[PDB]
Order: structure tokens, then C-alpha cells, then sequence
RNA sequence: CCGUUAGUUGCCAGCGGUUCGGCCGGGCACUCUAACGGGACUGCCCGCGAAAGCGGGAGGAAGGAGGGGACGACGUCUGGUCAGCAUGGCCCUUACGGCCUGGGCGACACACGUGCUACAAUGCCCACUACAAAGCGAUGCCACCCGGCAACGGGGAGCUAAUCGCAAAAAGGUGGGCCCAGUUCGGAUUGGGGUCUGCAACCCGACCCCAUGAAGCCGGAAUCGCUAGUAAUCGCGGAUCAGCCAUGCCGC
């Protein structure tokens, strides 16, 4: 039984690694059991605009984690392959744990 | 251009009393937190332009 | 007295000195600079330079004021 | 007050617990 | 057999479940008036109950919890509105009136460029 | 409101009176939030009502009430180079609600320790005739008016 | 003397982190670090043929680096003798090459910063400057655009006093945050100091 | 009860009592309401000396406070005010010993306006 | 406001085991949740109207531009911008530039600025009781037990981070102490104990405890904030951070 995690910035690289993953690897683990997505995690900064002097100018932005932890049952040999090389996305990561 | 006091990395905390914080970029030792290590200036705008990675503007 | 704190603990800047060179006794002021100290037992009686900020003050200490945080024995303003 | 700092306000406020409050 | 009616607003959650029964609620674990301590607060869960009277032949059932006591509180009375809705769905002139219609959207908005409440600039001094 | 009322909100009944006058009055015993303790003190007074005087908690509100209610008094004009006093006839609306607060406040005045025991002993003395609260009514009333020659003026 | 950035306001909607990757907690900063001490040297090195923007891509232990220019020919150098001091050099800055990703583009009239450090540039030889602006402008939209708002501010080549000026043709809501456009600013060499250049091309969006 | 100050505990529990003797009150009361061992429920009218004189006699070697209070507060404070120390430096003039930054605000020790 | 996808969080709306904490299995719809599109276009019934559109009503998750965010167009001000970075020119250099030992920008007869806490019983004091929230924690948050008047000191378990370390949310609830004084208020300043980042903490730190406990019992002429979940009030975290004067800023 695998557990994974692919931790993303891009709300579109998550989707193209879990769902190739998920997906490709329908034809090899246990089906897969889908991309449970996880509270997507947000951290927020902000800061002065108006450089120097001007408890006023600022405003804010933010950096976060979206997080996919797709897993598949059955360690069915076949789904190694229809994931850990069959991948497309780029803006995460191949976390795989059991 | 504060040159003279590029010295901020040759740490020799030498009683780690000194060794201080800073911003990669427009120097600034002031507010120079971590993750971004840069003055909220050198900081905030290069990110406005964007050339730094994923985060993206606040609302709500 | 003065123990209290022992040894005569001295943040290490002050207490190296404070030791052994309390052989040959004492020459008063050796410009102390790292006042953080808790002053301490043999700190009883002697001279050092406390940095004011601008300026090495001689300072003589005694018995029952010794040991205390070096700083405060060595002013660093100036009003009225 | 919350600079009773001694009893209930006082530590309610300086954050801490102790002789007023286990750290649960 | 069974009605659910769900009841939330401002960061409180208060799933409320009736069935067949009498007038017992578990708050998530006791009951009405023993969780709403001395709270006039109590009757707040209970109001689409008075909607087409009685309050003894249901058996209540409530998941309540988040934001706290009267927010969860009412939340469970809007839930158990949303019960009779299951029920009889056809209370108009009855669910709507001393009814209801969503949550509220009135929560502690936002402090941004300081004035914390919102509104609350520093005041000003003797110019 | 820069032309359109700008409407008078209202509130949903007592929790133990299905009352409006109930909750407006509460809200005026209260503070920060604290619906608790206000309705709390609403209460207890309650207590004085039906206990140190048999007669009913309904009626003694009520009467306190038609005492407290203004009805006519005064502000000025500044019309014609000028600023008189006129009066007139002080509208239902407000008639409560500060003849309200009027009553909690005077009441908050009282004498006793405990605060259920002003809301009591107002209220009362009220709803008979007699106190801080409707009195400084009173006063507020015929004193407004002097400016009787005024009022024609209209407001 | 305010107005976001013609950059923020378009984020998630025309045009993207240029420097595209993730990391995370205590490394994502020295990553990108490392990531200026590169665009730096490099249009330091390559504002040569004139570069114009920097995309350097993580979706691994590599570095993408597609950068872009519209001038192919000094680009890769007369066989490809160019590419090689570069894509090599680069080791020099935190190793893990990457492989010298050459993006050339269509036409220098859509591309706004371009004409910017172009009619820039001039300035500096020294010119008619608010002719300057009249016609880059018109050309830049000219040649097919939907709109060429520029200004030039900051010591009207000349003057003791200094001043801004400003011309435009067409459409260039910089409001309407979705508007996708082109936006570029311009140093200011000439003796007077530092006197800053913009310019901003609309490109539809419809 | 006499004790001390003549510190007679009112309608008020034992604690109550002591924290209206110098150097007492809040943090005082609860150690001389264990110690005297009395239920800080009393109002404190009938402290019987078979009780009082067991906290009331403790209370004495060991306590002070009292006419005692400003030797350890009197005495204590005269040695750093005769050393080059700091501790006492605070109080060498009317500022504020405990803090504080003194040139603006620090009326408490000062005195009055001026 | 509604169905679409899916379920290690959350359901049981229907059980069975229940160790009855949702512990185990099981159910994905309901609450949860990222995601999708649909949802008043003054479109329809009634007024008015040449029209735009306002006014009445039902429908409901809601219009009347749903409550909340970001967007501040042309110029003004030659406003602010020496030491944010950039900069034209100017001056500069055994030095207007470099490093180090201390002071100091926290000196006070005074004035004004922004906040803290306060005069209390619709309160304070104590014990027991009842529930978020958006964040935060690796060489870091820190589990329970041992040292614990106390600050804290140790062992020491966890995560590896919607399941693990931060967290005790307070006002609310029930009884209990007090019955209106300068009081249990108030906690200055000087009364004591300790915790701690840091060497060192005089000057120039945070904290617990010992003694002391001042002014004040809502504050002149005057001056402020705020259309409703808002005003008020009560709390949690956040970057700067080995300690921090943070009662300041931010978000909830």
C-alpha cells in the first residue's frame, strides 16, 4: 500500500501530477484512491509601498502550499510504471512514502 | 552604495553578539526577516515584478 | 558576603582577569567592557574602567555593593 | 489589572502561567 | 422517520438531526438548557420547533460545535428549522415567516491599514 | 441620510417575554455585548417586580413607560438672522426609545448596591410617578414649551 | 505619484512568474538568490543582442533558463560558438548547468520593453526625444497593436529643470486588471541622471 | 486581630487581615492565612488568642513588614546607595528605580509638575 | 444560494463490533473541502414613466451594484523621498573613507503626539464549569513525571507535520470570599523570590516571587472614533526574534 504527497505552488501542477497519477496508474495499483486534496495551507506578508516613512502605503500578498496526497492500494507491481515514469507536470514534487 | 560594510557574511560572530541580519538585495539590515532576506523594498517590488516564484498578491 | 554568587562569577570578560591577577594583588582599573556580569566574591574592593559609552570612569568597589550586574555601577546619562 | 501582573489579570495578560496558573 | 436541518453562520457549526421521538437533544453530548448554562440562550435552539408546535414527541440529535455557545446555538435552531423543511416540505406559511433564509455574513470583517474595528482610526488630539 | 430614512432596524422579541420593548430595554441595561449579564439584571429586577411588589412585572414596564414618554418640548431655529426656541410635539419613536434610555440611565442613578435593585426601584417608582427618570421628564416637558410664543415657528 | 504595477495587475491572469519553481520552507530564498545572482550576470553579459526577458524554470535539481531575445544571429553565435561560453560559464554560479535555452521572438513592435530600451537609447545619442516617443509609439501599436500609451520621464533631454512627457495611439485600459499588455521601462544614461522611460502596448484581450 | 501594626481584621478572612499591615495585602494575606491556618472565608471579628497568638508569634522572626519592614527595605537599600553600584543609581535623584527612561514621564518619583 | 468531482477531515443521515474519544469496520450522500458551472438581464405580477429607472409583491442562498477585498483615471502639491537602490553634478581623501575598546542616539525644569492600565460591584477575589480562529513549530514547537512559593531546571515522548509540538481563548456558567472605604479596586514607584536569549546585560532587557504600596472615586476651555455584526468589549497567533521595554503594526 504507497502513500504520496505532492506538495505544489501552482494550482495546475498538482493537477497535472495527481491526475496523471492517479489516472495512468488505473491501469496497474489498486486503481489509485484519489487526490485527497488537504487544506491548502496559506502564509500572508505585507509590507510598505511607499518607501520609508508611511505607516500607510503597504498592502500584502502571499505565499502557500497546495497539498495532493493521492495514494494507491494493491503494491500491484505493473503501477510502478504508470506514474514513476509517466509523469508531465513541473511546479511540485514526486513525494512517495508507504 | 554602503560598500565598507559589506562585511555581514564574514561573520566572525566573534561572540555571535554581532553578526547581523540583511537583505540580499538592496542591502537594507533593517526589516530583514528570513525566507525572503530582503529589505520589504528589494523584496516587495522584485516580487512585483514577479521573477519570484509562485507567491502571488493578496485578496479577500 | 559576597557569597552569595560563587565563584565570583564575572561573565568570563571580567572574571579571567578578576582571578589570578588578584595574586600579585591588585594596580587598580583594567578598563572593563562587558558589564553584563553579576559582580562577585573577590570583586570586593577594587578598581576597573566601566565604559560610561564614551568614557573609562575608574571605578573602586566595596564590600556589600559588589556583586550586581556590573552596568549598573557606572552611570551613562546626564540631565539636570 | 492586567498589570495586577501578580493574580488573574496580571498573568491573563503577561502570558504566563506559574504561581498563578499551571502550565495546565 | 428521520429529518436533518443544518444550521451555521459566522464560524460556528451547528448540524442539527431530528427523528421520531420526544424532547431530548444532545448537544454534541448533553442536553439544551445544561449545555446553554443559565443561557437565556437556550430557547434559541428550539424556536422552528415552536414553528408548527410541540416539543415532545422528537428525538434530538445535534453535531454543534466551532465559533462558540450562541452562534452554535442558533445555528442548531436554524438546523432543526431545516429538519421540519424534511419533514413537512410544505411549511411555507410557517418556515419562511418566524423562519428562515441562510446563514447571516456579518463576522469581525477586517482591520487593514490600522484603525483595527474597522472604522476605528486613531483618534485625533488639541490642534 | 443624505434623502432616504435610512430605516429604523428592528428586533426580534424577548427570550423570556417575546417582547420588543424586552430587548430594546435590555440592550439599554447592557454593555459591552455582554446580552448575559443584561438580560441578567433585567431579570432579577424582574424578581423585585413580582417579589417586593406582588403586582405584575408587564404592567409595572408598561406604566413606567407611558410615565417617561415625553410628548412635547424643544430645540431652536436659526431661520431669520436668528435662533428661537420652539417646541414641539416630540414624536412616538424617539418618545421611547430615550425616554427609555432616560429611564435605564436615571435608574442607573439610584441609590441600592446591586443593579437589579435600580432597574426595580426605577421602574417602579416610574410606572407610579415618582423619581429621577420620568421627573427629569417632566422637567425636559413643561420647561420646553416656555418658548411657547416660539413653537408657531414650527419644526 | 502611485498606481500598481503593470506587472501585479496582471499575476494570475496575462503573464507569469518568469522564473518558474517551487522549494518551500528554509531554502526556497537562497534558491532564488542564486536565481538573480544569474539573470543579472546574464543580461548583464546578453543585453548584448539586445535580450529581453528571463524565465528560469525548476521542476527539478536544474535550472531550465529559457531566456529571449529577437536576435538570433550574436544570440547563438556564428555556428554556435556563443551558446557554449554561456550555457558553460554558467556552472560558475551554484553549478547544476542547465541547458542554454534560446527563445526568440516575432516582432520587435509588440514588444514594448524592446522599443523602450530602443527609443531609450537614443536619448542617450543624444535626440529629439518627444518626436522620440510620438513615433516609436506609433509604430510599436502601428504595426499591428491595440494600443501604444507611452511617456518618457525625467530631465526632458535637456532643461535644468527637468520634466515628463507623454503620447499615445489607440487602446491601453493599464486598468481593467485583465487588460493583458506589455509593459517595459528604461534607464537613463545621459549626464542628466538617472531620467526613467515607460511604455505599455495593449494587447487585446477580448 | 493586634498584631504588629495594630492590623485588625475586619468583617474579612485572614488573608484579608495582614494585607492592611505594611508590606502586606495581596500575595501577604495568603501566607498568613495558611500559616495561622483560618479559613479566609471568615470576616475576621473573634480571632481567638489561642489561635491568633500561634500565627501571631511566628510572625514575628520571620516577618517583616511590621517595624521591620524598612530594615531589610532601609537597610538594603543603604549599601548600593554607597557603592558605585546601579541597583540604587535609579533612586540617586527621583526618576524611576524599576525602569524607565526618565527626560519625559517619571512624575511618580519627581513629584509633582513643573 | 443550488446540483457537478470526491472522499484518511468530516458522516452516520442506516448498523455491527464500541476499547463507546467516532477506538475498529463500514457507508460518500449529509457538515467538511478544495474545484465546476447555474443563480434578477428592473427579467415577471401591481404603481409611475415617451424613456432610463425608482418605487410595491412573491420566488429564495440572496438583487435592488449580496456584506467584504484589490482598482485610486487628469493634475495639484516643486509635498516625501539625505543613509532604501538607483543618480547628474559637488565636495572628499592619511583621510567627510576601515576596524576595534566604551558612551550614546532610552541625558531631563518643561510641552505637545499616539497607546497602556485606572478610579470598580451590571466589580474585584477564588474554585469548579461550559466552546474558535486565521497563523505558527526541525535541529523547532515542545508530550507527562521528577527539581517546582515562582522564572523556570531535567528526563522525556511527537512530528515529520487537515492525524504530531504551539493552546491554558477570555467575557459567558455555579457557589463561595467581600458590601461600598481609597477598599481585595488601583497596581506607580520603590518592598522580595525566580524564569530566560545573551558572556557580558551598570548604563542599556524580558520574567516569578518577597516587603512597599503613592495618583486616581470617569477628568477644565477643549478635542476624537465610529451606520450593525457595526460601536463597545474579550481573547489566539503573526514577521522583526538566543532576551527585548510589542501597552506598537498585522490577521483572526
Amino acid at each position: 500500500k504507497i502513500r504520496i504527497k505532492l506538495r505544489g505552488f501552482d494550482h495546475k501542477t498538482l493537477d497535472a501530477s495527481a491526475q496523471k497519477i492517479v489516472e495512468a496508474a488505473r491501469r496497474s495499483g489498486a486503481q489509485v484512491s484519489g487526490p485527497i486534496p488537504l487544506p491548502t495551507r496559506v502564509r500572508r506578508f505585507t509590507v510598505i509601498r511607499g518607501p520609508f516613512k508611511h505607516k500607510d502605503s503597504r498592502e500584502h500578498f502571499e505565499l502557500r502550499t497546495h497539498n495532493r496526497l493521492v495514494d494507491i492500494i494493491n503494491p500491484n507491481r505493473k503501477t510502478i510504471e504508470q506514474l514513476m515514469t509517466l509523469d508531465l507536470p513541473t511546479g511540485v514534487e514526486i513525494e512517495i512514502k508507504t | 552604495a554602503r560598500k565598507a560594510l559589506i562585511e555581514k557574511a564574514k561573520r566572525t560572530p566573534k561572540f555571535k553578539v554581532r553578526a547581523y541580519t540583511r537583505c540580499v538585495r538592496c542591502g537594507r539590515a533593517r526589516s530583514v526577516y528570513r525566507f525572503f532576506g530582503l529589505c520589504r523594498i528589494c523584496l516587495r517590488e522584485l516580487a512585483h515584478k514577479g521573477q519570484l516564484p509562485g507567491v502571488r498578491k493578496a485578496s479577500w | 558576603p559576597r557569597s552569595l554568587k560563587k565563584g565570583v562569577f564575572v561573565d568570563d570578560h571580567l572574571l579571567e582577569k578578576v582571578l589570578e591577577l588578584n595574586a600579585k594583588g591588585e594596580k587598580r582599573l583594567i578598563k572593563t567592557w562587558s558589564r553584563r556580569s553579576t559582580i562577585v566574591p573577590e570583586m570586593v574592593g577594587h578598581t576597573i574602567a566601566v565604559y560610561n559609552g564614551k568614557q573609562h570612569v575608574p571605578v573602586y568597589i566595596t564590600e556589600n555593593m559588589v556583586g550586581h550586574k556590573l552596568g549598573e555601577f557606572a552611570p551613562t546619562r546626564t540631565y539636570r | 489589572g492586567k498589570g495586577d501582573r501578580r493574580t488573574r489579570r496580571g498573568k491573563i495578560w503577561r502570558g504566563t502561567y506559574g504561581k498563578y496558573r499551571p502550565r495546565k | 422517520e428521520q429529518y436533518y436541518g443544518t444550521g451555521r453562520r459566522k464560524e460556528a457549526v451547528a448540524r442539527v438531526f431530528l427523528r421520531p421521538g420526544n424532547g431530548k437533544v444532545t448537544v454534541n453530548g448533553q442536553d439544551f438548557n445544561e449545555y446553554f448554562q443559565g443561557l437565556v440562550r437556550a430557547v434559541a435552539a428550539l424556536e422552528p420547533l415552536r414553528a408548527v408546535d410541540a416539543l415532545g414527541h422528537f428525538d434530538a440529535y445535534i453535531t454543534v460545535r466551532g465559533g462558540g455557545k450562541s452562534g452554535q446555538i442558533d445555528a442548531i435552531k436554524l438546523g432543526i428549522a431545516r429538519a421540519l423543511v424534511q419533514y413537512n416540505p410544505d411549511y411555507r406559511a410557517k418556515l419562511k415567516p418566524l423562519g428562515f433564509l441562510t446563514r447571516d455574513a456579518r463576522v469581525v470583517e477586517r482591520k487593514k491599514y490600522g484603525k483595527h474595528k474597522a472604522r476605528r482610526a486613531p483618534q485625533y488630539s488639541k490642534r | 441620510a443624505r434623502r432616504r430614512r435610512a430605516e429604523v432596524r428592528q428586533l426580534q422579541p424577548d427570550l423570556v417575554y417575546g417582547d420588543v420593548l424586552v430587548t430594546a430595554f435590555i440592550n439599554k441595561i447592557m454593555r459591552d455585548g455582554k446580552k448575559n449579564l443584561a438580560a441578567r439584571i433585567f431579570y432579577d429586577a424582574c424578581k423585585i417586580i413580582q417579589e417586593k411588589t406582588g403586582q405584575e412585572p408587564l404592567k409595572v414596564f408598561k406604566q413606567a413607560v407611558e410615565n417617561v414618554k415625553p410628548r412635547m418640548e424643544v430645540r431652536s431655529r436659526r431661520v431669520g438672522g436668528a435662533n428661537y426656541q420652539v417646541p414641539m410635539e416630540v414624536s412616538p419613536r424617539r418618545q421611547q426609545s430615550l425616554a427609555l434610555r432616560w429611564l435605564v440611565q436615571a435608574a442607573n442613578q439610584r441609590p441600592e448596591r446591586r443593579a437589579a435593585v435600580r432597574i426595580a426601584h426605577e421602574l417602579m417608582d416610574a410606572a407610579e410617578g415618582k423619581g429621577g427618570a420620568v421627573k427629569k421628564k417632566e422637567d425636559v416637558e413643561r420647561m420646553a414649551e416656555a418658548n411657547r410664543a416660539y413653537a408657531h415657528y414650527r419644526w | 505619484g502611485n498606481k500598481i504595477h503593470p506587472i501585479g495587475f496582471r499575476l494570475g491572469i496575462t503573464r507569469d512568474w518568469e522564473s518558474r519553481w517551487y522549494a518551500g520552507k528554509k531554502q526556497y530564498r537562497h534558491l532564488l538568490l542564486e536565481d538573480q545572482r544569474i539573470r543579472g550576470l546574464l543580461e548583464k553579459e546578453l543585453y548584448s543582442a539586445g535580450l529581453a526577458r528571463v524565465d528560469i524554470e525548476r521542476a527539478a535539481d536544474n535550472v531550465a533558463v529559457t531566456v529571449h531575445v529577437a536576435k538570433p544571429g550574436v544570440v547563438i553565435g556564428r555556428g554556435g560558438e556563443r551558446i557554449r561560453v554561456l550555457r558553460e560559464e554558467l556552472a560558475k554560479l551554484t553549478g547544476k548547468n542547465v541547458a542554454l535555452n534560446v527563445q526568440e521572438v516575432q516582432n520587435p513592435n509588440l514588444s514594448a520593453p524592446l522599443v523602450a530600451q530602443r527609443v531609450a537609447e537614443q536619448i542617450e545619442r543624444r535626440f529629439a526625444v518627444r518626436r522620440a516617443i510620438k513615433q516609436a509609439v506609433q509604430r510599436v501599436m502601428e504595426s499591428g497593436a491595440k494600443g501604444a500609451k507611452v511617456i518618457v520621464s525625467g530631465r526632458i533631454g535637456g532643461a535644468e529643470q527637468a520634466r515628463t512627457e507623454w503620447a499615445a495611439q489607440g487602446r491601453v485600459p493599464l486598468h481593467t486588471l485583465r487588460a493583458n499588455i506589455d509593459y517595459g521601462f528604461a534607464l537613463a544614461r545621459t549626464t542628466y541622471g538617472v531620467l526613467g522611460v515607460k511604455a505599455y502596448i495593449f494587447l487585446g484581450e477580448v | 486581630a493586634r498584631i504588629a501594626g495594630v492590623e485588625i481584621p475586619r468583617n474579612k478572612r485572614v488573608d484579608v487581615a495582614l494585607t492592611y499591615i505594611y508590606g502586606i495585602g495581596k500575595a501577604r494575606a495568603k501566607e498568613a492565612l495558611e500559616k495561622t491556618g483560618i479559613n479566609p472565608a471568615t470576616r475576621v471579628k473573634d480571632l481567638t488568642e489561642a489561635e491568633v497568638v500561634r500565627l501571631r508569634e511566628y510572625v514575628e522572626n520571620t516577618w517583616k513588614l511590621e517595624g521591620e519592614l524598612r530594615a531589610e527595605v532601609a537597610a538594603n537599600i543603604k549599601r548600593l546607595m554607597d557603592i558605585g553600584c546601579y541597583r540604587g543609581l535609579r533612586h540617586r535623584r527621583g526618576l524611576p528605580v524599576r525602569g524607565q527612561r526618565t527626560r519625559t514621564n517619571a512624575r511618580t518619583r519627581k513629584g509633582p509638575r513643573k
